C-alpha cells in the first residue's frame, strides 16, 4: 500500500546522540548471536555508518552493537566489524576471535580485517577488540595484525586490580600496541544498571574525534570520552610524582581515563620497548603521513620510468609534505632522492629510492608549575600606600 | 631608520589564523582630556582624565568558526587573542611588535556577500586587558579592572592607587 | 589557508533564487556593549547587555514576486528565507555557509530606473529568529522572543533564563 | 533567470512622456518597525507599526509643461500618473511592471542651467495612493486615507479596520 | 520628444550678461507638506501647508559691477533680472523657458581666487516674486506678500484668500 | 563562397558622390550588455539592455559644398544620406548593400592640409534612424525614438512597446 | 609533435561558411583571481573566484545575412552556432577542435568600406554556453546559468552546487 | 662569458611537450618596495614589503589537452609543471635552468584562428611555489603560504617567521 | 477533500505498470516532448549535412538543459544511439537519437515521527 | 586490489626467463615489430637493387625512431648485419638485419625510505 497523505506515526525514538563525523576508520572485532534479525554471517567483515546498521547487522544485544555505540556517541566514523560467532570456553573464544586463514574460503576471525580494504575501502587504522584482549593470545595477534597494516592496536588489559595489568603491560613492548586499563562503567538505559564494558571501543572512538577535529596528529591523551559514567574501578590521579595510581599506570606505558564519571582518557604513551616511539603521537603521525603520501603518488607506481621521473616524485613529495606542514601536523621536512642506491641495475630492475626525514610535533606534557609564596609584595601594599 | 611593516599575524586562542586576516588594529589609546580652560589664564591645558574605551578589531575574510565562536560569549574577557605585527626596517632584523588583548568579542559584521569579492567577516573586540609589547619589551600594559595602566613597566597609576586605597 | 566567498544563493520560502541576486547581508551580529566606567579604575571596559536589532538585507535587480509578496505581511515573521553561501577555500572542499533568518520583510527600495542601468529592488528583513550555521555546524543561534542566544549549542541566556524565571 | 530592467516610460495624466524622463523613482516602500525591546528577552525583534511616508520621483530633462503644470495644485491627489517600466529577461517575454499613483506633485527642483549640459528638472510626488502591478498582476496596493495596505489582494489591514470600525 | 537645455541668459535689470554667468539655478518650487498620519490610517499622507522660501542663484565669474551693486540693498525686492533659458529640441524650434524673479539679493559668495583659475562669484537670491514661464505661457506665478499662487492661470489661494478676508 | 566588397557610393540627399568618398563607415551595431553575474552561477552572461550611440562616418576629400552644408543644423537629423556598397563575389552577380541613416550631421575635421596630400575632410553623423539592406532585403531597421529594433521585419521591441504603453 | 592550426571552418546555424571567416576567435577562458595578500604570508596567492565574461568573435567578410540576422535578437542565446577548427599535426591525422557556443550576437562591426579592400564584417557573441571539444572529447563545458564549469567531464562546481542547495 | 639561451621545454605533469612550446615566461620576481620617503631626507629609498603576485605562462601552439585540462581546476596549486631551459655559453657545456611551480592554470587564450597562422593558445598559471634552480643548485624559492622565500638555502623570512609566531 | 470540496488529492493515476504510476511522471515525459518538437520543426525535412546529427544533438541539449534550470527535471543525457545510425538508415531519412533523464519526485507521505518524552524534564520547571 | 575492484596490479607475467618478466617487455617487442613490418609492407618482393639493402636500413631507422619520439622505446640501433649478407642468401632473396634497442622499464617498487628525527625541533617552537 501507499498512504497518501502526512503519516503522523507515535513512536519512541530516544534522542538523537549527535556525532561529528569523522574518517579514521575503525576494525572491530567482537562476539554475537546471529539470529534472523542479525544479519551479518559471523566471519564476514561487514560495514557499518550508523547505529541502525549496527542494529541490522547484530542483535541490538549483542557485545558487537554495544562497541559500535560506544564508537558512534563519540563520532560518526566508518566501522568494519566482524561477528565473532559466540564461542563457549575462553580458549575456544580467544581462538575464534583471532581466527586465521582456517576456512580455505576466507580469512576468518581478525584476519577479515585484512578485508576492510578491497571490500569497503576501510582499511581499519584503529584496530580494536572489546574485552577479547585480556587474554595475551587475542593481544599478540592485534599486535601482528597491527603491523601488518600500520595500525594502532587498541588494547584493554585485565579489569580488576592494577598488579594485573602492569603484569600484562610488561608482557609488550611493540610500538603499535596503546592499552586502556580501566574498564569504563556505563548506566546501560535498556537494564536500567550500570554495565560494565571493555574500554577499547570508547578509546578507539574518540580516536577517531580526535583524528577529525584536531588533527590525526594531535594526541588523545586529554580529550573527553563521550557518553559513558564512572569506571570499574576509581582512579586516583593528584600531582608531585607519588604513588598517584594515574602515574603508576602511566609509567608502565598504559593510558587510564580520569576525572568525575569517566570524564577523559588520559596517556599518550604507548607499549613500546624502544623509547623513540613512546608517544602514539609519533607512531600514528609517523604511519597517516604516509597514508597521505602513497593516496597521492598512486601515478607513481607503474609508468615508463623518464629522465624526470625521480624529479616528479621528489618533488610531488614536496608538495604533500608541504602542506602538511602548513596545517601543523609537522614542522619542518626534508625529501630528497639518495643518491647512494639509485643505480641503472636497480632501475632496470624498477626500484628507485628516497629519503622523508622529518619532525613530529612534541606533545606538550608535564606542565611543571613551579610557585613560591613569598612575602615580596607586601610593602608594595598594606602598609600605609 | 626605516622600519614599516611588513608582515601580520593574528592569534585568538592559540590557534594561528596564517591564512586570513587581511587587516588588524590595534586599539587606539587615547587619553580622555578635557580642556581645561580656568581662571588666570587663557588658552586650555588639558588632563589626564583616565582612558578611552579601548576596541581593537581585525578582519578575517573567511568563515573561520574559531572566530565566530567567541561572539556575546556569556564571559566577556574570554576571548584572549594575540595582535603579532613583524616590521622589518631597512637594515634586515625585523622587529617584533605583539599586542595580547583579552576582551570581549562584541560585534560582527559579515558585509555584502556578492558572488565576486572577498565577502571579508569583520570583528571588534572590546578590550579589557592590553599589553603591546615591541622587540619583547613592554611598552603598555593597561588593566582598568584593576587600575594598571603602566609605560613600560612604571605604573603611571601606582598614586591614584593608593589614594584610592585599592 | 584562504577560504574566500566564490558563489552565493538565496531562497525566500523553497523557491531559489538562483538568479536575480546580486547581493546578499547577513544581519551584523553585534552586543549593545555600554562602555562601563566605574569607581576604582579609569578606562571602561563593556558589558554584554544583550544585542542589537538584527537587520538582513538581500537585493534582488529582478521584478521577482516572490520577494515583494511578503511585504508588510500582517503576521511579522513570516518572511522565512536562507542565505546560503559557499565559500571555496584554496585547497578545493568547499564550506557550505547557511543563514536560515524567519523575519519581518519590513522594507523594499526600487532605486533608480534609469533605462540603461540594472535597476536592483533592495530589501531589508528585521530578522527575528537566525541560525548561521558553517560545514552543516551551528555556529550561532539567536532567538530574541525566547531569550536562546546559543553559540554552537552551548546557550549563553541559560543562566538569565532561571534568573527571570522563563 | 536574469530579469534586469530594459527600457521605461512614463505617464502623468495619459500624456506619454516618450521622450524626457531619464530617471523614474517608485516610492521605497517601508514600514515604520520600532525595534521592540521589553522584558523576557535580550535582542529586539520591531513590529508592523504602518507604513512610511510614501514618496516618488521622476525627472524630465525639458521645460514639460504638462509636468511643470501640477505643482502645488490645490487639489492633493489630483495628479495621477503610472511609472511603467519593462522588464527583459534573458529569455525575451518582457515583465510588464507599472505603478499607478495619484498623489501630490509636492515639489520641482531644476537644477544647475548650466549652458553645456542637460538641465533636468527633478519632481518629488507624495504619493497617496499607489498599485504596483506585475505581469498585470497586482503586488501591492497602499492606500492611506481607507486604510487598504493589500499584498495582492489578501487586505493586511482587514483586520485592524474593523476594531477601528470603519 | 528629446527637449534639453541648449543656451542660456541672464538679466539683471535690462543690463544682459550675454558673457559672465556659467550658471544658473530657478527657485526650488517645494510646498511645505508635513507627512499627516491620523486617525483611522496607517501611512501619512501630506498636505498642501504652503509653499518654501524660494531662493534663486546665478554665478557670473567677471567682476561685473551690475550684479555686486544690489547686494543688501535697503529695499529688499529691489533687485528683479530675469533668468532665459533656450530649450532646443531635436526638431528645431527652440522653446523660450524664462523665469523674472523680484527679490532681494541676499548674499555675493566670491570663492578662492587662485592665480590659475576662474574666480567665479556667487549669488543668492531671496526670490519674493517669481513667475516662471514656458514658451510664451504662465506656467507658475508665486506671490507671497499677496497669495496668488496661481499654476497657469488658475490661482490656487483664490479660495484661502477669500477665507482669510483678503 | 567568396563575396567581399568591391565599389563604394555615398549619397547625402540625391547628390551623387560619385567622386569623392575614399571611406564610407556604418554604424557599428552594438547591443549594452552589462556583464550579468548574480546569485546562483559563477561566469556572468549578458543582457539585452538596448542598442548603443550608432555613429556613422564618411570623408569625402574634396570640398564638396552637399556635405559641409548639414553642419550644426538645427534641425537634427535633417541630415539624410544613403551609403550603397556593391559586394561583388566570385560568382559575379553582385549582392547591393544599402544602408539609409536619417541623423545629425554632428562633426567635421578637415585634417592637415600639406600642399602634397589628399586633404581628406572628414564627417561623422550622430545616426537617429538606420535602415540596412541586402540584396533589397531589410536586415536591420533601428529607431530610437519609436523604439522600433526590427531585424528584418521581427520587431524584437515589440514586446517592450507593449509593456510601456507606447 | 608540432601540432599547429591549418583549416578552419564556422557554423550558425547549421549553414555553413565555407567561404567568409576570415578570423575566428574562442573565447578566452579566464578565471577571476583576485590576488589573495593576507596574514601570515608575503606575497599572495589567487583564488578561484568564478569565470570571466566570455565572449567569443568571429569576422566573415562578406555581407553574410545569416549572421547579420541574429543581431540584438531579443532572445539572448538564440545564436548558436559552432567554431570548428582542424589542426594538422607533422603525421597527418588531423585533430577536430570543435567550440559550440550558444550565445548573443552583441555586436556588429563592419569597418572602412574603402573602394579597394575586404570591408570585413566583425561579430562578438557574448557567450553563454561554451562546450569546447578536442578529438571529439570534451575539454571544456562551461555553463554559467546553471554553474556546470566542467572539465573533461568532471564538475568543478558540484561542490558549491550543494552548498549553494541548486 | 658569452652564456644566452639555446634551447627550452616545458613539463606539466612528467609529460613532456616536446614539440608545442614556442614560449615559455617565468614569473617576474618582483618585490612591493614602497617608495619611503620621510622625516630628515630628501630622495625616497624603498622598503622590503613582501612579493608581487607571481604568474607565469607558456603559450603552447597545439590542441595539446594535457595543458588545456587544468584550467579552472577546482583544486587551485594542482597544475604543477616544471619550466626547463638550456643556457649554451661558448665554452660548450650547457647549464641546465630549471624552474618548477605548482600553480593555479588561472587563464587560457586561444587567440585569432585564422586559417593560415599558428593558432597558438596561450597560458597564464597564478603561481603559487615557484623553485628556480641554476646547474642544478636552488636560486630562488618563494612560498607564499608558510612565508619561505629563500635565496640558495637562507631564508630571507626566518626573522619574520618568529615575529609573526608560524 | 477539507471544508466544501477545498482542494484535490491524489497524485497516482490509473495505471497496471509501477513506474507511471504518477501523473507527475505521464505528464512530464510527455510536456517535455512538446517542447522538443515546437522547437525541432526545422530538424524534419532539410537535406541531412555532416552536421546534421550534432546540430540536432544540440538543440536537444539546448531545449533540455532549459528545462533543467527552471526545475522541469534533474539532470538528463542526450546523445546520438550509435548502433542504429546507419548508412541504410539515413538513405531512407530515418536517424536516431537517445533522451534519457530523471523527473521530480513528487514529495508524498510525510512521515512526522513523534515521541512525547519526559527528557527536558529537569531542565526546566525544578528550581532553575 | 583497492576498493570493489578498483584496479589490476601487476606487470609480471608467467616466464621462466627473467629477461622477459615484464608485460611492458614483451609486449614492446612486438608491437614494435608489428608497426616495422606494417611499414616495410613494399620491402617483402621487389628486384633486389644496389641500394635496396640502404633502402630498408633507413626505412628502420624512420618507423624506430619515431618510436623513441613518442616514448616507446629509449634509444636503438639498425644495421644490416655484415656475416650473413652474402651471395647466396641475396640469390635466393634473403637477407639480415640487426635491431638492437632497449625498452621503457616500468618504474615499480618506490622505496620511500622515512626517519622521524628530532632535528627540526629548535628550529622552531623553543624561543623563537
Amino acid at each position: 500500500s501507499f498512504f497518501h497523505g502526512v503519516t503522523v506515526t507515535n513512536v519512541d525514538i530516544g534522542a538523537r546522540t549527535i556525532a561529528l563525523p569523522a574518517s579514521s576508520v575503525i576494525g572491530l572485532c567482537d562476539v554475537f548471536t546471529p539470529g534472523a534479525q542479525a544479519s551479518a554471517k559471523p566471519n564476514v567483515p561487514v560495514l557499518l555508518t550508523s547505529k541502525k546498521d549496527a542494529a541490522a547487522a547484530f542483535g541490538i544485544g549483542s557485545s558487537i552493537y554495544l562497541a559500535c555505540e560506544a564508537i558512534y556517541n563519540r563520532a560518526q566514523a566508518v566501522i568494519v566489524a566482524v561477528g565473532v560467532e559466540t564461542a563457549e570456553t575462553p580458549e575456544a573464544q580467544a581462538s575464534a576471535v583471532i581466527g586465521g586463514i582456517s576456512a580455505a574460503g576466507e580469512r576468518t576471525g581478525l584476519q577479515a580485517l585484512l578485508d576492510g580494504k578491497s571490500r569497503f575501502n576501510a582499511q581499519p587504522r584503529l584496530l580494536v577488540a572489546p574485552g577479547h584482549s585480556a587474554q595475551q593470545a587475542v593481544a599478540t595477534a592485534m599486535d601482528g595484525l597491527a603491523e601488518k597494516l600500520r595500525a594502532i592496536a587498541i588494547l584493554d588489559g585485565p579489569n580488576s586490580t592494577d598488579e594485573a595489568a602492569v603484569a600484562y603491560a610488561k608482557n609488550f613492548g611493540s610500538k603499535r600496541l596503546f592499552m586502556v586499563d580501566p574498564g569504563v562503567q556505563v548506566w546501560d538505559s535498556a537494564t536500567n544498571a550500570a554495565r560494565n564494558a571493555p574500554a577499547s571501543a570508547y578509546a578507539a572512538g574518540l580516536f577517531a574525534w580526535t583524528d577529525a577535529e584536531y588533527g590525526f596528529w594531535s594526541s588523545p591523551s586529554n580529550k573527553e570520552i563521550k557518553g559513558v559514567t564512572g569506571t570499574s574501578r576509581p582512579v586516583e590521579f593528584l600531582d608531585g610524582d607519588e604513588t598517584c595510581r594515574a602515574n603508576l599506570l602511566n609509567n608502565a606505558n598504559i593510558a587510564t581515563i580520569i576525572r568525575d564519571d569517566g570524564y577523559r582518557l588520559w596517556g599518550n604513551r604507548t607499549l613500546s620497548s624502544d623509547s623513540k616511539w613512546a608517544f602514539v603521537t609519533r607512531v600514528r603521525t609517523m604511519d597517516l603521513v604516509m597514508d597521505a603520501i602513497l593516496a597521492g603518488h598512486k601515478w607513481a607506481v607503474d609508468r615508463g620510468i623518464t629522465k624526470t621521473y625521480v624529479k616528479d616524485v621528489t618533488e610531488g613529495l614536496r608538495a604533500f609534505m608541504r602542506d602538511l606542514k602548513n596545517q601543523g601536523a609537522v614542522i619542518n621536512f626534508e625529501v630528497y632522492a639518495d643518491p647512494d642506491l639509485n643505480s641503472a641495475s636497480q632501475l632496470a630492475q624498477g626500484k628507485v629510492y628516497w629519503n622523508i626525514r622529518f619532525t613530529d610535533v612534541p606533545p606538550a606534557e608535564n606542565p611543571n608549575f613551579r610557585v613560591e609564596v613569598t612575602d615580596q609584595w607586601l610593602t608594595e601594599v598594606l602598609d600605609v600606600a | 631608520i626605516p622600519q614599516t611593516l611588513t608582515n601580520t599575524n593574528l592569534f585568538i586562542d592559540g590557534v594561528s589564523f596564517a591564512g586570513d586576516v587581511p587587516s588588524l588594529t590595534l586599539p587606539k589609546l587615547a587619553v580622555k582630556t578635557e580642556q581645561y580652560r580656568a581662571g588666570g589664564m587663557d588658552a586650555p591645558v588639558s588632563i589626564d582624565m583616565g582612558l578611552e574605551a579601548m576596541e581593537a578589531k581585525f578582519s578575517t575574510n573567511g568563515a573561520r568558526r574559531e572566530a565566530l565562536n567567541f561572539f556575546g560569549l556569556a564571559d566577556q574577557s574570554a576571548f584572549n587573542g594575540v595582535f603579532r605585527g613583524s616590521f622589518k626596517g631597512q637594515k634586515g632584523a625585523s622587529v617584533p611588535v605583539v599586542a595580547t588583548l583579552r576582551g570581549l568579542l562584541k560585534e560582527v559584521d559579515p558585509g555584502d556577500w556578492k558572488a565576486g569579492e572577498k565577502a571579508e567577516f569583520k570583528y571588534a573586540v572590546a578590550v579589557s586587558y592590553y599589553k603591546l609589547e615591541v622587540d619583547g619589551r613592554e611598552v603598555y600594559e593597561i588593566d582598568p579592572v584593576n587600575g594598571v595602566r603602566a609605560i613600560n613597566g612604571v605604573d603611571q597609576l601606582a598614586g591614584m592607587r593608593n589614594d584610592l586605597g585599592l
